[PDB]
């Protein structure tokens, strides 16, 4: 009725701001892995290139 | 021989009682080393050494309540 009651209201505060501050690196975890892919495609001169090869010219 | 008699804290009991239904934070404790035994970090113990917290907490609200209140007048120990 009192003694356990007081310890859990005294331990509640610092329990808060640590599963805050998990919530915000959980956060920022998410954020650090984006990354914007940049994709490289064949460039369509080599393919104009051998269509002229195929064109005989 | 069985003498029947009662302790002198009814009215403190009712007291804790009607006082203490909600929760309240403490933060004074008369021995606080009981919850502190260790100060060097890293440092761990296998045996039970935080079981004597529940007992001191007790032992030292139950001898408050009667020595600290001894000093009112007729107040008996
Ligand atoms: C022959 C004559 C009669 C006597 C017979 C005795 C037989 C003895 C056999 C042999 C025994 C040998 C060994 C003895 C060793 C003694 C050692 C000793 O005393 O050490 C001191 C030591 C002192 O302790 P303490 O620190 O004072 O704390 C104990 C307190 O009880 C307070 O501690 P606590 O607060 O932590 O306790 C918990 C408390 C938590 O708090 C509460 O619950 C609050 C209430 C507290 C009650 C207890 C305190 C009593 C206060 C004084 C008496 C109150 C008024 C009585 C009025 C009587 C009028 C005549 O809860 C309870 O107490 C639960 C009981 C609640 C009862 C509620 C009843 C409601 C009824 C409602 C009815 C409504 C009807 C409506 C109808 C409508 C119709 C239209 O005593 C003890 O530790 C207890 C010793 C008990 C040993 C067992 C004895 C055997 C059982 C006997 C029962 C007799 C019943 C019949 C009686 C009939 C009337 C005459």
């Amino acid at each position: 009725d009192i003694m356990v009651p007081s310890f859990v209201y005294n331990k509640l505060p610092v329990i808060h701001f640590l599963q805050e501050k998990r919530a915000e690196q959980k956060l920022r975890r998410v954020l650090d892995e984006t990354y914007t892919e940049w994709t490289e495609e064949l460039d369509q001169a080599h393919v104009t290139d051998a269509i002229t090869r195929s064109l005989n010219i | 021989m069985f003498l029947f008699f009662f302790c002198d804290l009814f009215w403190l009991r009712l007291l804790l009682c009607m006082y203490y239904c909600v929760w309240s934070r403490l933060c004074f404790i008369v021995y606080f080393n009981c919850l502190m035994l260790i100060f060097d970090f890293l440092l761990f113990c296998l045996f039970d050494l935080y079981l004597f917290v529940g007992l001191c907490l007790f032992l030292l609200l139950w001898f408050m309540l009667f020595n600290l209140y001894s000093l009112i007048l007729y107040y008996c120990i």
